RNA sequence: AUGCGCGCUAGGUCUCUGGGUCUCCUGGGGGCCGAAGCUAACGCGUUAAGCGCGCCGCCUGGGGAGUACGGCCGCAAGGC
RNA sequence: UAGCGCCGGCCAACUCCGUGCCAGCAGCCGCGGUAAUACGGAGGGCGCGAGCGUUACCCGGAUUCACUGGGCGUAAAGGGCGUGUAGGCGGCCUGGGGCGUCCCAUGUGAAAGACCACGGCUCAACCGUGGGGGAGCGUGGGAUACGCUCAGGCUAGACG
């Protein structure tokens, strides 16, 4: 456009927006899980899913993800949200913290164990 | 005598009655590091054809670039289709600030500091034409002279 | 297409054009009649005792 | 701290005869010598060509390992030497050479940079007549780099000066090898070193 | 010293009171044009010897009232009709820009 | 209607160009023929003069080019191959001392409308003085 | 599926309508090829989609959606 | 005291077993149905190192709001068409003003932060002492080319 559209309208700034909303600007949040359900991939893949659904200390309630072998997930847990979004799953888009509150890390890991939190295991 | 490099093999296809022939394309950049620059397209049904074809064309299409202390007199900015170039003067110490293609022709020119930029569209080919067309499109004090003073 | 191919090896061109030709494709013109039987025996009779008295 | 382990496999990794281990990677067993492929399950297969990024992180990867010191300190040297003035490369050597190890290491009252860093770390040397215990020291133009009064009856200083006898130093660099005292001239030149090393791959590297 | 600025009178419907519109001219931050604004100066005069489209000079003083803090230093050029009439339109535009 | 005569008179020198002319002709303008002058300094064109057209006052432009190149395209190179103007109507274009743009690294003029005439970059710098800026060429 | 106004950049050919000294020159309008040039390409090319200037109106991934809410205009269907 | 991540391409690091669309991985493309360098474990390797990863937010990459630096025939984008208000923009030649514009001097632009130099903590972080730079705005003076304004003319635009 010309210079005087530009003094009398000028640019707009774009906006982003948030992929977590739940998490209401915090990089964590404490809920209780409420019903542990297996589900389906979208298409491609095909598998048994394991997937939470937590209320957190904000007024939102959604759908998590529990990432590793074996879980101890009940439906009275009271366990820590974390970012990231599951691509097969269509509505989660978080996951599970691994051994913080409720929550214990997936047994007898021996590569990734920052991820998945077990300690390290002790050799003989 | 002169040094070769490999941009990329990309693998087309043709239809035919009822399947898929195949058809191998390779640019290859051809130098001396002195100033001398060849860049070539090759097409053949195999990959060291391609090779040898696009090394041949290379040699036949060759460009000279007026190097001063391994730098381009004046800076440039060429648009071939939609994709554009930039090229800067840089002073000695700097290194070639450059893509992958423009990294890979403006080292055998002899060029050791630029600064460039890629811009509008990014196909290899189409950049590397506007890189050599950028070269092609270069003058020097003296070529500037001759030409306004005579 | 041969004056295209002479561009192409950096071939000096010489060329008995007319009217209708391009002068830029041509280094060395000689404007006149290409038809008229007698114009091109004329150019080609002069120019080949040129070359026959300078060889 | 710094980098702890095997030596020689990084000599063949890189695959140029580093200077790192003394006196052994002089003799027929540098691992240059026997078994020159780089270590590993995969060592000598037969390898692809290397990318950009690869050779440009293998040059920066064999500048610091010459050297020996952290990636971190390697960063801040590097950014220090760009925010100055003149060539990049020359000036990033120039710094990297004056440190107090790596001069002591030139002198020649070590056989190795390590053994120098040891040396420095634990007193027995003495910069302008006080004692200096920090490998990452950095010296100036006309400085005394000497051997402190108590380590001068080491048997190691003593096989390390007598074995420098009659062995030429660095140009930028003089030992009055009686005295077990040295001076810092000037700042080693581009072509004073004879690294095995392009630092244009250096400054691309650390472009990016 | 105490700012001055210039403009042309453009009421005196109020009692030792005139309305003078002021106009400046800058570039523009960002695109580099050059921008023409224009702003309305309450000006004190007690003598009423100031007349619609007359160019004054006022000056920064001591607050007369609400929004009087000027007042008037000398008559330049008078008859500037145009300037008026211009305000007037720009102004009565504005019925025509309403919604309901 | 014509809005910008500067900017006319740079598109009639660079068509003109473009086509390999010997000549071109544009308004008659002291501005114009500042320009013009300076131009011809620098040895961007090969000559200029006042002629008449019609009972109208005209400026005859005199076009340079150079050799007539080898192989396909024989076409002379261009000795002005970009011309743009800076300063345009609805948008001026001011510049200080400290301001003044360096073309191709000296390959190029930059003419500027100083307080002391109309002058390029390198005598702006000199004198030290800025102004509107006008044109680039190289 | 091409906003308006003005200027510059080879021509060839067919038409409508004027003027002159009437094989032809000179204006205006409508088509078809095509220099330079432009474009991702198709193609445009003195009736530019070329080279420039001034002003205006719009665009910022596909759906959801020209939908919902709110406002304005209509008898309504509906329109912005 | 030596740990942490990674080894399909981006992006530096490859083999053997368990596995058979299950368990699972994933930032994107996607990998897994018995010969998996992509899953799990080993050996080896790469990167950093008293740290290494993950999540949240900002900038960049994004020339992807484009003033520097975009576009609207067919990709998203010319208003259905006129007349016209405010506004924006504007022929050639002289003269007066110096509002924009340019230049010089000067006041301000606190300290701390940024830059340069030299120094004190054994080095560094940290700090100290000097020196500049600094968008902008007052104040005094200078210039008139281009905008602006004013006065007098011209016919190439426009109108009759
Ligand atoms: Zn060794």
């Amino acid at each position: 456009p010309t210079i005087n559209q530009l003094v009398r309208k000028g640019r707009e700034k774009v906006r982003k927006k948030s992929k977590v909303p739940a998490l209401k600007g915090a990089p964590f949040r404490r809920g209780v899980c409420t019903v542990v359900r297996t589900v389906t991939p979208k298409k491609p893949n095909s598998a048994l899913r394991k997937v939470a659904k937590v209320r957190l200390t904000s007024g939102y309630e959604v759908t998590a993800y529990i990432p590793g072998e074996g879980h101890n997930l009940q439906e009275h847990s009271v366990v820590l949200i974390r970012g990231g979004r599951v691509k097969d799953l269509p509505g989660v888009r978080y996951h599970i913290v691994r051994g913080v509150y409720d929550a214990a890390g997936v047994k007898d890991r021996k590569k990734s164990r920052s991820k998945y939190g077990t300690k390290k295991p002790k050799e003989a | 005598d002169f040094e070769e490099k490999m941009i990329l093999i990309r693998r087309t296809a043709r239809m035919q009655a009822g399947g898929r022939r195949f058809r191998f394309g390779a640019l290859v950049v051809v130098g001396d590091r002195q100033g001398r620059v060849g860049l070539g397209f090759g097409k053949a049904p195999e990959v060291p054809l391609a090779v040898q074809k696009a090394g041949y064309y290379a040699r036949r299409n060759m460009v000279e670039v007026p190097l001063q202390n391994g730098t381009i007199p004046h800076e440039i900015e060429v648009e071939f289709g939609a994709s554009k170039i930039v090229l800067k003067p840089a002073a000695p110490g700097t290194g070639v600030i450059a893509g992958a293609v423009p990294r890979a022709i403006l080292e055998l020119a002899g060029v050791t500091d630029i600064l460039t930029k890629e811009l509008g569209s990014r196909n290899p080919i189409n950049i590397a034409y506007a890189t050599m067309e950028a070269l092609r499109q270069l003058r020097t004090k003296a070529d500037v002279e001759r030409l306004r003073k005579g | 297409i041969a004056v295209r191919e002479a561009r192409k090896l950096f071939i000096p061109v010489i060329a008995l054009a007319d009217t209708d030709s391009d002068p830029d494709l041509v280094d060395y013109i000689i404007p006149g009649n290409d038809d008229a039987i007698r114009s091109i025996q004329l150019i080609l009779s002069r120019a080949v005792d040129l070359i026959i008295q300078a060889r | 701290g710094r980098y702890i382990g095997p030596v020689c496999r990084l000599c063949r990794r890189e695959g140029v005869k580093l200077y790192l281990k003394g006196e052994r990677c002089y003799s027929p067993k540098c691992a240059m010598e026997r078994r020159p492929y780089p270590p590993g399950q995969h060592g000598q297969k037969r390898a692809r060509r290397p990318s950009d990024y690869a050779v440009r992180l293998r040059e920066k990867q064999k500048l610091r390992r010459i050297y020996g010191i952290s990636e971190r300190q390697f960063r801040n040297l590097f950014e220090e030497a760009s925010k100055k003035k003149g060539v990049t490369g020359s000036v990033f050597l120039g710094l990297l050479e004056s440190r107090l190890d790596n001069v002591v290491y030139r002198l020649g009252f070590a056989v190795s940079r390590r053994q120098a860093r040891q040396l420095v770390r634990h007193g027995h040397i003495t910069v302008n007549g006080r004692r200096v215990d920090l490998p990452s020291y950095r010296v100036r133009p006309g400085d005394e780099i000497a051997v402190a009064e108590k380590s001068r009856n080491l048997e190691l200083i003593r096989q390390n000066l007598e074995a420098m006898k009659g062995r030429k130093v660095g140009p930028w660099l003089s030992l009055d090898v009686e005295g077990m005292k040295g001076k810092f001239l000037r700042l080693p030149d581009r072509e004073d070193l004879a690294l095995p090393v392009n630092e244009q791959l250096v400054i691309e590297f650390y472009s990016r | 010293p105490k700012k001055v600025l210039t403009g042309v009178v453009v009421s005196d419907k109020m009692q030792k009171t005139v309305t003078v519109l002021v106009e400046r001219q800058f570039p523009h931050p960002l695109y580099g044009k050059v921008i023409k604004r224009s702003k309305k100066y309450l000006a004190h005069d007690p003598e009423e010897k100031y007349k619609l489209g007359d160019v004054v000079e006022i000056i920064e003083s001591r607050p007369i009232s609400k929004r009087k803090r000027f007042r008037v230093l000398r008559l330049v050029e008078s008859g500037r009709m145009d300037l008026v009439e211009k305000y007037l339109i720009r102004r009565q535009n504005y019925e025509s820009l309403s919604k309901r | 209607m014509l809005t910008d005569p500067i900017a006319d008179m740079l598109t009639r020198i660079r068509n003109a160009t473009r086509v390999y002319k010997e000549s071109t002709d544009v308004p008659a303008s002291r501005f114009k023929e500042e320009i013009l002058r300076i131009l011809a300094r620098e040895g961007f064109i090969k000559g200029y003069e006042r002629v008449d057209v019609d009972g109208k006052p005209y400026l005859r432009v005199y076009l340079k080019y150079g050799p007539r190149r080898q192989g396909p395209d024989p076409r002379p190179e261009q000795v002005i191959h970009h011309i743009r103007r800076i300063s345009k109507p609805g948008r001026r274009v001011y510049v200080g001392v400290k301001e003044i743009p360096r073309v191709r690294r000296g390959l190029g003029i930059a003419i500027l409308s100083t307080s002391k005439g109309v002058l390029t970059d390198r005598e702006a710098r000199k004198l030290g003085v800025g102004g509107e800026l006008i044109c680039e060429v190289w």
